[PDB]
């Protein structure tokens, strides 16, 4: 979805170097402040909040 | 010498499974190859921070 | 003035018939000063020296018509290739009349070849018409020979474009093998029962043995074969109720050649209306100057529409084949050949006979055996797929919700880990 | 072993260099009794072909057969295919109608052409378009055969493409042109690059129709294969001067070097089969007096020399027998009515002489054309954003436009390479919306004289 | 309005330079000014041009 949106290439080029296999990797990383943001559906994120 | 899929789509298109029942992302690319169903969940995208 | 006409292996009931067709071609075609001159040769089983003898006899003859007249040949090669390939040096049109391989229809290769015995791709067209009769979507394909089989698969994918349907399974392999049972099991695991068979006679006998020993002729199964599978040892080993196809007056020879010679004669006498008439040179001893009106004479032969004859309306298509031929639909009723249908090129008509199937009733087998147990795959989603190890052995913890409701768990087979 | 090279030709080539072609060659000669026979012929009728094939097979059982041709009859090679169906002998084709590409061989045939398949030619043409990134194009085919494979390979190539080509749908010709249905089929093409697959007799009618439709413009490009582009000298007058074609007919590598390479591959297969099996000479006894029950061998070089290594060139073969990596030449028609050589094709990748693509803008005489623009700019960050090409895709990101930068070696030199580089920014978007509105063509590059502009003693 | 350049003919259909003017139209609506004797030839050419 970001690869088609070429006007959002730069963030894509910022995010291509840190991609994670599973979402729980990103969850454990953002809980221990190894990240700063994540792009996800609203209902699941509010559920986990 | 071919762009190919993997994961759930790689195991579905190979016929290893029968039907994906999962939070599968409806987009333009996947429906060019397979069919979809009508969605049970409507939701957008947002940012999780600390 | 004089036109030579070449025939190869005119049979002993056709050695007079060929000269009779030469005489009838000069009968009603006007008082013009053109004459004809018949040249008939007979093979010996080496195609090299016979290709040489035929090609220099045609160079010394300077023919305008080249024919193929070999039904009673037990040689399994069935290659009239080198005479057509020699005539392609001058683009001289060769009218085959016996073979049914689509590999002869390669106009990239066979530059100057036409024939009136259309191949098994048209049997696939008949099969698509039968699909439109029975309103079927999922079919099972099985072809051994690869040269005709790629053409058959391509023709079938061209046929499926109308509904935008797709074949359920593709099967292409080495002909002659005796170990195909794994692909038959993977076809059995599929939903449909539509069997499409296009192979050699030994391969058809092999799959008949692998079918009859493995219950594949019972109820629900849909058998559908052609003409190679109803001949020879495949005809010996065929189970009953099987449905094949047959060319009406295809293997018939004398009236076939008579209608072909009438087509050639009226096409030539139409071509003599046009000017710039070239002639084949003496290409035996060093004459490589190609014949000028090759594609012109071929293009005159392409749109040669006819309705007179014994078989009836004969006309060449974009493949240069018999438009809208007659077809028989044969059944093996208790090891006996019973015709159960007829096919004009646009519709199917069943006869007064009953369609007896290898399984149960005479109705169409609704062979779409549904997947009653669906193999469901999913990914580990945290709010959606909660995953627990087994408590003691294959058991869970039967918990309730906050409102008194047991959470309906399931025995999954999830990934043990995510590391490769 | 007994290896013969025959040439039925008219081009004046002597024979003694072909006798020298074995002596210093094959320095690591693992087969001992290798005997070469070089023969030159004049007329290419099939009688002499069959006769001398039987003479050479009776001539001490020759296993290596190499033939090239100067004439343009492809079916002769097909004739050799029938010879390849009978002699059970691996035969190499070199040049001309012996080297023209056929569709599908036989398992009974062992003849090997030296050329490129139509899929490989399509790969080279789409590699040209990939190197030029002209995304808006169309496919035009006829009922000339070998066409559904062509269209299908193009469809699978676009579906497996790095670019994501915005390909307009395929318009196919059906009959001889009525100029009523066919004209409506041709009016749907407002693109700039047209791919044409037809015969040479059909191409004259098609380009005459496009000239009558005005579809032979300076913006309208034409890339045709070697199958339609025939003789290099015989060119009809109805072709645009700038007609892009690709053919492996090279003259920097002549016929003698290529038959030397074929002899190297033959001796390589012979030495490797000698390392595998002892009794190498296995052929047919005689043509005349042929009794039946042929002793079909199982020690052949047909499915044995699939790969080969010679002179650093990976000259491996495909499943049908075609070369994996041949040597293709990209040419165009010049204003001097000759097929001007432009570039060469590598093993897989592609390199051209003119990096900046020349137009040959006077494709005919009735072309008053002045709608190209030469545009220069300087790097200013909120307007001009200059980056390298993406090395992963060898393609700029599609929102950007390419330019060239005359990057020099040093201060003492005066030569520079025009490095094609990606550009976005504000004025790039201005230029794109102008080219959508004013509907012009343009050429973007950078200033290498220096800064914006300043009068230095009445010199700007 | 969006107007293509006005096509003016010389004589009846020549198949040399008249169709050069005719084939430049990829639009839909065309008005015509001729005589009834010229109209048959113009509509026959437009049928032949499709
Ligand atoms: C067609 O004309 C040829 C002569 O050009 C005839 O063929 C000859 O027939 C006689 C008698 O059988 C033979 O002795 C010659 O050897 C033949 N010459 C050949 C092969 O050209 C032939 O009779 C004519 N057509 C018929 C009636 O078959
Ligand atoms: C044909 O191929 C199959 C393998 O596909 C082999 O036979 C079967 O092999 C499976 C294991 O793959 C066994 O479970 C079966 O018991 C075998 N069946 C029989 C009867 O052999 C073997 O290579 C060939 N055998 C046939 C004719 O099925
Ligand atoms: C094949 O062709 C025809 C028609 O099927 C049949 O034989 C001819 O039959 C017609 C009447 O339909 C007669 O006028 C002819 O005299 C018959 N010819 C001969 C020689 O039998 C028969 O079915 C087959 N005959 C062959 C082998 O040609
Ligand atoms: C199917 O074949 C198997 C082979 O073991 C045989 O046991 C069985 O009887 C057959 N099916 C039926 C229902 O007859
Ligand atoms: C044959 O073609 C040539 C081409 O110039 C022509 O001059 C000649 O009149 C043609 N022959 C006839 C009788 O049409
Ligand atoms: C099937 O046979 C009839 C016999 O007259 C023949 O006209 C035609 O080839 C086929 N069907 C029709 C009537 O078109
Ligand atoms: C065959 O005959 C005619 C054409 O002659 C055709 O209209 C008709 O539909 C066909 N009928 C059959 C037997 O399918
Ligand atoms: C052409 O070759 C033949 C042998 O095939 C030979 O007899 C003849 O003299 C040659 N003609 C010339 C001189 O080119
Ligand atoms: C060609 O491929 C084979 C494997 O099929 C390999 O063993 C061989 O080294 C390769 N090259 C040569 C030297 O033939
Ligand atoms: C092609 O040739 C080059 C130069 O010899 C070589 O480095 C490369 O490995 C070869 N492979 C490709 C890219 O086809
Ligand atoms: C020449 O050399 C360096 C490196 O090639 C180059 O960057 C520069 O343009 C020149 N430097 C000077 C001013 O000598
Ligand atoms: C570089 O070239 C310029 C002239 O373009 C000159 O003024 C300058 O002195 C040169 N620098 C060096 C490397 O001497």
């Amino acid at each position: 979805y970001f690869r088609r949106q070429v006007e959002l290439s730069t963030m894509y080029r910022h995010m291509e170097k840190h991609n994670y296999e599973s979402a729980a990797e990103a969850i454990q990383a953002v809980r221990d402040n190894k990240l700063h943001a994540f792009i996800w559906d609203s209902a699941v994120l509010e559920f986990e909040a | 010498n071919k762009k190919e899929w993997n994961g759930m789509m790689g195991e579905l298109l190979s016929g290893q499974a029968d039907m994906i029942v999962a939070p599968l992302t409806i987009n333009n690319e996947r429906a060019q190859y397979i069919e979809f169903s009508k969605p049970f969940k409507y939701q957008g995208l947002t940012i999780l921070v600390k | 003035k004089i036109v030579n006409i070449g025939a190869v292996l005119s049979t002993r009931k056709h050695e007079q018939m060929f000269r009779e067709a030469v005489n009838q071609a000069n009968k009603r075609h006007g008082s013009w000063k053109i004459q004809l001159n018949a040249t008939s040769v007979t093979h010996k089983p080496n195609a090299i020296q016979m290709a040489l003898s035929v090609c220099e006899d045609l160079i010394s003859s300077q023919v305008y018509a080249i024919l193929v007249s070999h039904p009673p040949t037990p040689n399994d090669h069935f290659t009239p290739t080198p005479v057509s390939y020699t005539a392609g040096f001058y683009r001289i049109p060769v009218l085959g009349l016996t073979t049914r391989m689509s590999i002869y229809s390669d106009k990239s290769i066979h530059l100057s070849f036409l024939r009136t015995v259309p191949p098994y791709s048209h049997q696939s067209s008949v099969w698509f018409e039968m699909m439109r009769v029975y309103n079927w979507n999922h079919i099972i394909l099985l072809v051994s020979d690869d040269h005709e089989g790629r053409a058959a698969q391509k023709r079938l994918e061209t046929l499926l474009e109308e509904r935008e349907s797709k074949a359920e399974k593709v099967l292409q392999f080495d002909p002659g093998t005796k170990n195909v049972t794994a692909l038959l099991m993977e076809a059995r695991e599929l939903e449909a029962r539509v069997i499409i068979l296009s192979a050699s006679e030994d391969d058809a006998a092999t799959v008949y043995r692998a079918a009859a020993m493995l219950n594949m002729t019972g109820s629900g199964y849909v058998w559908l074969v052609g003409e190679r599978e109803i001949s020879g040892n495949a005809l010996r080993y065929a189970p009953d109720g099987i449905i094949g196809l047959q060319l009406i007056n295809g293997k018939n020879e004398s009236a076939h050649i008579s209608d072909a010679v009438g087509v050639v004669a009226q096409a030539v006498h139409e071509l003599l209306e046009k000017e710039n008439i070239t002639d084949p040179p003496r290409g035996c001893v060093g004459n490589t100057n190609i014949w000028k009106t090759g594609p012109l004479f071929k293009r005159v032969l392409m749109s040669s529409k006819y309705a007179d004859g014994v078989t009836g309306r004969v006309e060449f298509n974009e493949d240069g084949d018999r438009k809208f031929a007659n077809y028989s639909i044969m059944n093996l009723q208790n090891r006996k050949l019973v015709q159960v249908g007829i096919y004009n090129g646009t519709h199917v008509i069943p006869n007064d006979r009953k369609i007896i199937w290898p399984g149960g009733e005479t109705e169409k087998p609704r062979g779409y055996q549904m997947s009653t147990r669906l193999k469901i795959v999913t990914i580990h989603q945290e709010p959606f797929v909660y995953v627990k190890p087994t408590m003691s052995d294959g058991t869970c913890k039967e918990e309730f919700t906050v409102n008194g409701d047991p959470v309906k768990k399931v025995i999954c087979t999830g990934p043990n880990d995510t590391s490769p | 072993l007994n290896i013969a090279v025959l040439l039925g030709h008219s081009h004046d080539v002597t024979e003694r260099e072909l006798r020298n072609l074995w002596g210093p060659e094959q320095a690591t000669g693992l087969p001992l009794d290798v005997n070469v026979v070089a023969l030159l012929m004049n007329r290419t009728d099939p009688k002499s072909l069959i006769t001398h094939v039987c003479d050479l097979m009776s001539g001490a059982r020759i296993h290596g057969l190499v033939f090239g041709d100067d004439t343009d009859q492809e079916a002769v090679a097909q004739m050799l295919d029938f010879i390849s169906s009978q002699t059970f002998i691996p035969i190499l084709g070199i040049h001309g109608g012996a080297s023209m590409i056929m569709a599908d061989k036989d398992p009974t045939s062992t003849f090997f052409q030296f050329g490129a398949s139509i899929q490989q030619q399509a790969t080279v043409m789409l590699k040209i378009m990939q190197d030029y990134d002209w995304h808006v194009f169309s496919l035009v085919t006829t009922i000339f055969p070998g066409y559904r494979d062509f269209i299908s390979f193009i469809k699978t190539t676009v579906d497996n493409s790095f670019v994501g080509w915005d390909m307009q749908n395929v318009i196919t010709l059906d009959t001889s042109f009525e100029d009523a249905k066919t004209q409506v089929q041709l009016k749907k093409i407002h693109s700039s690059v047209i791919l044409l697959y037809c015969s040479k007799d059909e191409a004259v009618l098609i380009l005459s129709e496009a000239r009558s439709l005005g579809l032979t413009g300076y913006d309208f490009f034409w890339i045709v294969p070697s199958l339609v582009s025939g003789n290099t000298e015989l060119i009809p007058k109805e072709f645009p001067s700038g007609l892009i074609s690709v053919s492996y007919d090279d003259w920097d590598y002549s016929l003698e070097a290529r038959v030397r390479d074929g002899l190297g591959i033959l001796t390589t297969a012979a030495s490797s089969m000698l390392e595998k099996f002892s009794y190498i000479p296995e052929a047919k006894a005689s043509c005349y007096g042929q009794a039946e029950k042929p002793e079909t061998p199982l020690h052949t070089l047909h499915q044995f020399m699939v790969n080969v290594t010679w002179d650093g060139k990976d000259l491996s073969f495909t499943e049908e027998g075609y070369q994996v990596h041949p040597r293709l030449v990209v040419i165009v028609l010049n204003k001097d009515r000759e097929w001007e050589k432009v570039g060469k094709w590598e093993n897989q990748t592609l390199s051209l002489r003119h990096a900046v693509w020349p137009r040959y803008k006077s494709f005919s005489d009735c072309e008053p054309d002045d709608n190209h623009l030469s545009i220069v700019t300087l790097e200013e960050a909120p307007f001009v954003i200059v980056e390298d090409i993406d090395p992963l895709t060898e393609t700029c990101v599609r929102n950007t436009v390419p330019c060239r930068k005359f990057v020099k070696i040093n201060n003492s030199t005066n030569e520079g390479m025009n490095v094609k580089k990606c550009c976005k920014g504000f004025c790039i978007d201005i230029l794109k919306k102008l080219s959508r509105t004013v509907k012009f063509t343009y050429d973007l590059y950078l200033v290498t004289n220096g800064k914006h502009g300043k009068k230095v003693n009445n010199v700007w």
